[PDB]
RNA sequence: UAGCGGCGAGCGAACGGGGAGCAGCCCAGAGCCUGAAUCAGUGUGUGUGUUAGUGGAAGCGUCUGGAAAGGCGCGCGAUACAGGGUGACAGCCCCGUACACAAAAAUGCACAUGCUGUGAGCUCGAUGAGUAGGGCGGGACACGUGGUAUCCUGUCUGAAUAUGGGGGGACCAUCCUCCAAGGCUAAAUACUCCUGACUGACCGAUAGUGAACCAGUACCGUGAGGGAAAGGCGAAAAGAACCCCGGCGAGGGGAGUGAAAAAGAACCUGAAACCGUGUACGUACAAGCAGUGGGAGCACGCUUAGGCGUGUGACUGCGUACCUUUUGUAUAAUGGGUCAGCGACUUAUAUUCUGUAGCAAGGUUAACCGAAUAGGGGAGCCGAAGGGAAACCGAGUCUUAACU
RNA sequence: GCUUGACUGCGAGCGUGACGGCGCGAGCAGGUGCGAAAGCAGGUCAUAGUGAUCCGGUGGUUCUGAAUGGAAGGGCCAUC
């Protein structure tokens, strides 16, 4: 029972090859380089679904403080008003709100300064 | 082909019949004057192999 | 216990254990796969490295040149040297115990009468030598996949079925598990089931 | 019941080890054997009985005994074989045509191993109390 | 297993049983009986086969298609549906196959019979000498000189001779058993350079023979010797008339052939590395395993608007390959230029454990026979009893004078 | 002072060792010594003072004894 390896070894080597297009060099042409790229684009991407969790946060943060800052409080402080003021508001929606409703920020300001006074 | 005894092993062991293995003791063959009588009568009944040593005597004595 | 003759009003009593016992497929399996084992021609072999001809000349020495460091010019590695587990002949039988092999045969006769794939008939006869004459008795029968089993070589009723792919016509004796599990119908004569009867028991 | 509806019993059809083909198996690279030494070797592996060098067991303890030749052509009987042989009579010779003994067997004895349920006549066999009183229990004539 | 064994590594019987197949004869001498057994050749007759060969069944219509054997439909033969071919897959087109037949000539193996040679049958005699045995040295016997029988003999010796000798594992005695020193002998057994037929859970062009091919060639080597690579147009050559560019070129474009030339001989299919042309997007203030997460803009499609799809990817967070070997490797430690192909835990026998199946205090047969994967064969192996160095005893035994 | 317990067969149970093994041990049987007796004694206050197996040697032991009776050799016990 002799078996040739050719047309499994292709699909094998293919199915890496079709995952690094766009890859610049022998890393989209050859397997022996895509391979290697491609398993190091899954870790990367694997510690990157943690990570984008982690910049996002620091993005609305920013953005959360900037508005704040602008309606005249700290992050520290607003976040602190909110709690005490028992608003679950996440930072993925005060960020928006900075951003699109800039009025609508204003009133979770003042009830935050409200909670703190 | 048949397993080989190791003849040297089926010379010093015998199968006991919970399929143990019995041995004759040392330390009884010359020397024996400067040997307590007490060591020396302790020495003369067979033992009994080890657990450590069981897997050796089996790996010899296939046939045993 | 009965069995009845399609042919005929009469049915015939046979044993419970050999006709109606219960289906082990295991047993049947292992009977089966040892029967298409038993069938095996096993003759191939390759060459290993001792058998490709060829010098035991080192190719190159040692040290000193960087290629990689080789011995023989046989060596599995190697395009053109040798397969390095080569096959040889090998008898591929395996043993069936006796009683296993019986035990098979009794399941299966059971799980062709559970089936309703066993036929049982007086007598299986045709005339004379012919094949035409034949595929109209199975065809008046209603049969195209067929194993017969009679008790006695009828010389006419071989060669009548000699040129018919899907018809097989053996001697009580001539039974074995893959056949009767093989063809769609058994067709088995009163007097072969006798014998299957004091064969197997 | 066809040539494709036919299963082996559950448990009966291991996989069957197979070694160096890669992560996912367990047994890739170094297939079993660990690292770097004379086990991992092909063909690698001490002689049984080999302890290192240490003197071994089967040569560190004594020699003892002799083996008897008449052991050999000594065999013991049990009471379940006196009703396999034809006749009633239990000789030396008849056991051997029971297939109880072997036949360069020169000497039997009957010992109590199983219950004998017949009228038995025992000869030129040797026999031990618990068998002599199964027997006699049953019809027996022992005989010298 | 018994034994042999620096009692190490390892070597390894026989007795006896089951089977295959069996076949017994002659000389060492005389006489009566005489060619009466027996093969050997060497003729002939009759059968048998080989070496060439003969016949050998039965199918049309329609659909697709380059082509039908394929589909559909309705038929026919089959002691032939083994196979191989034919414009795609044919029981019925072909070659064949089953079955039936066949030899001028030569020849094989069997028989019958004839010429020539060899002698049985009877009767009474005869019973293999530098031999057996021994010493010395060696070898062979499973057996390493060991307590070592037995066989062989290089050397030195050297009997008895049927009232006698050899052997029965030191040796002696007794008992049994055979009769050396002279020979022949079929079958069961071993093998396959070669031939024929058939088969294959054998390979299918880096495989399988080294060699599918003009291969033991080319080539290497003083020589012995070493030793490649290299298969495939098409159904059919129908192998591209003729025209045009070009050097009466190479090569190409048309034409034509063909189902296909996107099958054109550098020819089935025609992957990958590698190299190019074209289009989209990005890229000339920008620093690193070149990705990943975020993400504009642009291009191209989608959606009846809808923050979605594809390609690109400015800018930005994170981020020093893989393997190996290691306490530990981005490591300036090892290996890999790349692709493709090949390339490593097998096989056989023993043994044990597990699972699973069968039978079960019984289980199972081996060789072999063959009613051939059946059935027969139970010779044997394991298990149902062990203890003891052993005799021996025995559900107990050993130990000890005997055991709390 | 008297003596040979520096006894023989065994040994509940512990300890210490990967193993080989080493060690401690009441008590039992037999026989002994000391002591009026209870009792003590299976070597020395203890912990070092040693060498596996093989191959042999010696003595004992009718265990085995390659047809059988013996023997050789082997085994077993003690010791080298
Ligand atoms: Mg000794
Ligand atoms: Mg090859
Ligand atoms: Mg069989
Ligand atoms: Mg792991
Ligand atoms: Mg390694
Ligand atoms: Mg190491
Ligand atoms: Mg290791
Ligand atoms: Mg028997
Ligand atoms: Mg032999
Ligand atoms: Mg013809
Ligand atoms: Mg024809
Ligand atoms: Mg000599
Ligand atoms: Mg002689
Ligand atoms: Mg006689
Ligand atoms: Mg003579
Ligand atoms: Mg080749
Ligand atoms: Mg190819
Ligand atoms: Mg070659
Ligand atoms: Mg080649
Ligand atoms: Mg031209
Ligand atoms: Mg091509
Ligand atoms: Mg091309
Ligand atoms: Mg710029
Ligand atoms: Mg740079
Ligand atoms: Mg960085
Ligand atoms: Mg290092
Ligand atoms: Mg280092
Ligand atoms: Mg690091
Ligand atoms: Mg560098
Ligand atoms: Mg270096
Ligand atoms: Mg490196
Ligand atoms: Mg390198
Ligand atoms: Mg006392
Ligand atoms: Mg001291
Ligand atoms: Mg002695
Ligand atoms: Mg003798
Ligand atoms: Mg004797």
């Amino acid at each position: 029972a002799r078996v040739k390896r050719g047309v499994i070894a292709r699909a094998r080597h293919k199915k890496i090859l079709k995952q690094a297009k766009g890859y610049y060099g022998a890393r989209s042409r050859v397997y022996r380089v895509a391979f290697q790229a491609v398993i190091k684009a899954g870790q990367y991407a694997y510690r990157d679904r943690r990570q984008r969790k982690r910049q996002f946060r620091q993005l609305w943060i920013a953005r959360i403080n900037a508005a704040a800052r602008q309606n005249g409080i700290s992050y520290s402080k607003f976040i602190n008003g909110l709690k005490k003021a028992s608003v679950e508001i996440d930072r993925k929606i005060l960020a928006d709100i900075a951003v699109f409703d800039k009025v609508a920020f204003t009133a979770l300001v003042e009830k935050a300064k409200a909670a703190l006074a | 082909p048949k397993i080989k005894t190791v003849r040297g092993a089926a010379k010093r062991f015998k199968k006991t019949g919970k399929g143990g293995f019995k041995h004759k003791h040392a330390n009884l063959r010359h020397i024996l004057t400067k040997k307590a009588t007490k060591r020396k009568r302790h020495l003369r009944p067979k033992a009994m192999v080890s657990k450590g040593d069981l897997g050796l005597v089996i790996a010899c004595l296939p046939y045993a | 216990m009965e069995l009845v003759l399609k042919d005929a009003q009469s049915a015939l009593t046979v044993s419970e254990t050999t006709f109606g016992r219960d289906f082990n497929e295991a047993l049947v399996h292992q009977v089966v796969v040892a029967y298409a084992a038993g069938a095996r021609q096993g003759t191939r072999a390759q060459k290993t490295r001792a058998e490709v001809t060829g010098s035991g000349k080192k190719p190159w020495r040692q040290k000193g040149t960087g290629r990689a460091r080789s011995g023989s010019i046989k060596s599995p590695i190697w395009r053109s040297g040798g397969v390095t587990f080569a096959a040889r002949p090998q008898d591929h039988s395996q043993k069936v115990n006796k009683k296993m092999y019986r035990g098979a045969l009794k399941s299966i006769l059971s799980e062709l009468v559970r089936q309703d794939r066993l036929i049982v008939v007086e007598k299986f006869s045709v005339e004379a030598p012919k094949t035409k004459l034949l595929a109209q008795k199975l065809k008046d029968m209603a049969l195209e996949d067929v194993l017969i089993i009679t008790g006695e070589l009828d010389e006419n009723l071989f060669l009548a079925a000699r040129n018919l792919h899907k018809v097989d016509v053996r001697d009580a004796t001539g039974i074995d598990p893959v056949s009767l599990i093989a063809f769609d119908k058994v067709v088995m004569t009163a007097d072969a089931v006798k014998q299957v009867e004091e064969m197997l028991a | 019941m066809r040539l494709n509806t036919l299963s082996p019993a559950e448990g009966s059809k291991k996989a069957g080890k197979r070694l160096g083909r890669g992560i996912g198996s367990g047994l890739g690279k170094t297939g079993g054997r660990g690292h770097k030494g004379q086990k991992s070797r092909s063909g690698g592996g001490v002689r049984r009985g080999f302890e290192g060098g240490q003197m071994p067991l089967y040569r560190r303890l004594p020699k003892f005994g002799f083996t008897s030749r008449k052991a050999a052509i000594t065999a013991e009987i049990r009471l379940s074989d006196l009703a396999k042989v034809e006749g009633g009579v239990v000789d030396l010779n008849t056991l051997k045509a029971a297939n109880i003994i072997g036949i360069q067997i020169e000497f039997a004895k009957v010992i109590l191993a199983g219950e004998v349920t017949t009228p038995v006549t025992v000869r030129g066999l040797r026999v031990t109390k618990g068998a002599r009183a199964a027997i006699e229990a049953a019809g027996g004539k022992i005989e010298e």
